[PDB]
């Protein structure tokens, strides 16, 4: 048992889409959780099937650390329940969720004059992301009868949309950085764990 | 077991210094973030500073900052405020609470030292009749300094209609309040009616005939 | 600029179950955790609900709390309603921007006694008041239940801002509450409008006194 890489996941360079959200498998390491809850700089941060403070007391078989970028306004969809664009057709986390959501802003990084137009997102998807689903598919949205096939105009739609992240925005239109930890709970070793070092 | 205490409370007038301290015991205080939150009288909780667990960064409320001075020690399971150049609105029960972690839980509140900053001294009230429009009649005794004050009617032999009303600390640091009795229509023209006041702090003992 | 909001006042009988909302301004309820705290007359508060809808140890199950995910706002829910319960309840939570940020509180007042509305009584400043070049209505209010009420003071029917003092309301012999209001004023504000009026706002209901200065 080792530490942990939250300061890579967290106080990271660039971030992924959230149609292409990212993630990162913790394993082998006992984590500190104090820069997490102990940061204050976070906007949304909450924890959903266990208290921040009963973390360094346990252990769990595998951490998992999805991280994207949405538009603030969007955040109150990264929840159990929580629906939208982004809880439909990007991420959608399931209703016996056990995990904690962590967000910030980030306008001073991914907002570019004119608009940056790095970050995506999803606009049509016929099956609602099941719970941790993906959906980066290119293909274009046939919005009529008529096949695409190809180019878009009329009942053809390039399903993934942009962010026009400028620094002047609104509060709710500028881009932030989310963090979505997963606990597993597995009959196999467990090599995960808070300050409690002494089981191992 | 948990429990805080919270001393160095008192009065002061504008201006001065003041220093609260809270003491700490019944937990790993080298793990808990401290806050000291006010709640003026009759009004509701406000929070006023967070000192993190071990020192490093505190947060107030932009109504203290550049004056009160959160500080801790881990050692001595202890937490202190250095209020210094208050102010009146500043008046109000401090609280020294624990947190754990930033976000929520101020898990337990100590009793709180109350703060008092006023500038005035003791002073005797002035007393004003009321004059009834059944109807009622009173005196209004305006401004007096530390409460109490004791209203009598009729030199202690009348409690029929008394019903002395609690007195506002009104924006003077000056108290205020007014006692009335409601007496039978036919009665006012006979009866006196006269009001004692006897504010004990300042032994100025004034009577008040309420005519018609 | 992230406020928290909260009525005043909410009564119930004793059986049954009331709520106590929270919505928040300018910002966002259900980013962060929300706690409440109970607060008896003349006590330190206690924890009641702590990370939107946990209660603490000891707490009993009548309390309960909710983060409503459409109208912005949490509410504390506590059923099957105990007449130790009456309290003052504030709401708590944290925000990036603004730090810990309190509820304006709210009286939960367990009905013992059926509502009563106020018996409101309006002085005009005494004769020998204003030969002191000073000037103050007296507004005496009384017997009601539940305990709370706002003062309100219009001028020739107009608002008044400043120049008012008003009491919180104490405990009468009889359960019922009582509270006064006083206006400070100077004697060429007195005479010159045709009359004030003191309006006192209880359970909906306002009740209105008002006084005219010649004679
Ligand atoms: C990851 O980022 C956080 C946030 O800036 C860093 O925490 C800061 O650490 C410095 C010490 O170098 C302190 O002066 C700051 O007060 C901390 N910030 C906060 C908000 O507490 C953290 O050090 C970074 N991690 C690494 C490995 O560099």
């Amino acid at each position: 048992t080792n530490l942990c890489p939250f300061g890579e996941v967290f106080n990271a360079t660039r971030f992924a889409s959230v149609y292409a959200w990212n993630r990162k498998r913790i394993s082998n390491c006992v984590a500190d959780y104090s820069v997490l809850y102990n940061s204050a700089s976070f906007s949304t941060f909450k924890c959903y099937g266990v208290s921040p403070t009963k973390l360094n007391d346990l252990c769990f078989t595998n951490v998992y650390a999805d991280s994207f970028v949405i538009r603030g306004d969007e955040v109150r969809q990264i929840a159990p329940g929580q629906t939208g664009k982004i809880a439909d057709y990007n991420y959608k986390l399931p209703d016996d969720f056990t995990g904690c959501v962590i967000a910030w802003n980030s306008n001073n990084l991914d907002s570019k004059v004119g608009g940056n137009y790095n970050y995506l997102y999803r606009l049509f998807r016929k099956s609602n992301l099941k719970p941790f689903e993906r959906d980066i598919s290119t293909e274009i949205y046939q919005a009529g009868s008529t096949p695409c096939n190809g180019v878009e105009g009329f009942n053809c739609y390039f399903p993934l949309q942009s962010y026009g992240f400028q620094p002047t925005n609104g509060v709710g239109y500028q881009p932030y950085r989310v963090v979505v930890l997963s606990f597993e709970l597995l009959h196999a070793p467990a090599t995960v764990c808070g300050p409690k070092k002494s089981t191992n | 077991e948990v429990q805080l205490v919270e001393s160095g409370g008192g009065l002061v007038q504008p201006g001065g210094s003041l220093r609260l301290s809270c003491a700490a015991s019944g937990f790993t205080f080298s793990s808990y973030w401290m806050s000291w939150v006010r709640q003026a009288p009759g009004k509701g909780l406000e929070w006023v500073a967070n000192i993190k667990q071990d020192g490093s960064e505190k947060y107030y409320v932009d109504s203290v900052k550049g004056r009160f001075t959160i500080s801790r020690d881990n050692a001595k399971n202890s937490l202190y405020l250095q209020m210094n150049s208050l102010r009146a609105e500043d008046t109000a029960v401090y609280y020294c609470t624990r947190a754990g972690w930033v976000r929520g839980a101020f898990d337990i509140w100590g009793q709180g030292t109350m703060v008092t900053v006023s500038s005035a001294s003791t002073k005797g009230p002035s007393v004003f009749p009321l004059a009834p429009s059944t109807a009622a009649l009173g005196c209004l005794v305006k401004d007096y300094f530390p409460e109490p004050v004791t209203v009598s009617w009729n030199s202690g032999a009348l409690t029929s209609g008394v019903h002395t009303f609690p007195a506002v600390l009104q924006s003077s640091g000056l108290y205020s309040l007014s006692s009335v009795v409601t007496v039978p229509s036919s009665s006012l023209g006979t009866q006196t009616y006269i009001c004692n006041v006897n504010h004990k702090p300042s032994n100025t003992k004034v009577d008040k005939r309420v005519e018609p | 600029n992230f406020m928290l909001t909260q009525p005043h006042s909410v009564s119930e009988s004793p059986g049954k179950t009331v709520t106590i909302s929270c919505t928040g301004s300018s910002g966002s309820i259900a980013s962060n955790y929300v706690q409440w705290y109970q607060q008896r007359p003349g006590s330190a508060p206690t924890t009641v609900i702590y990370e939107d809808n946990q209660r603490p140890s000891g707490v009993p199950d009548r309390f309960s709390g909710s983060i409503d995910s459409s109208s912005n706002s949490a509410s504390l829910t506590i059923s099957g309603l105990k007449t130790e319960d009456e309290a003052d309840y504030y709401c708590q939570s944290y925000d990036s921007s603004n730090l810990w940020v309190f509820g304006g509180g709210t009286k939960l007042t367990v009905l013992g006694q059926p509502k009563a509305a106020p018996s409101v009584t309006l002085f005009p400043p005494s004769s020998e008041e204003l030969q002191a070049n000073k000037a103050t209505l007296v507004c005496l209010i009384s017997d009601f239940y539940p305990g709370a009420v706002t003062v309100a003071w219009k001028a020739d029917s107009s608002p008044v801002k400043a120049g008012v003092e008003t009491t919180t309301p104490s405990k009468q012999s009889n359960n019922k509450y009582a509270a006064s209001s006083y206006l400070s004023l100077t004697p060429e504000q007195w005479k010159s409008h045709r009359s004030y009026s003191c309006q006192v706002t209880h359970e909906g209901s306002t009740v209105e006194k008002t006084v005219a200065p010649t004679e």
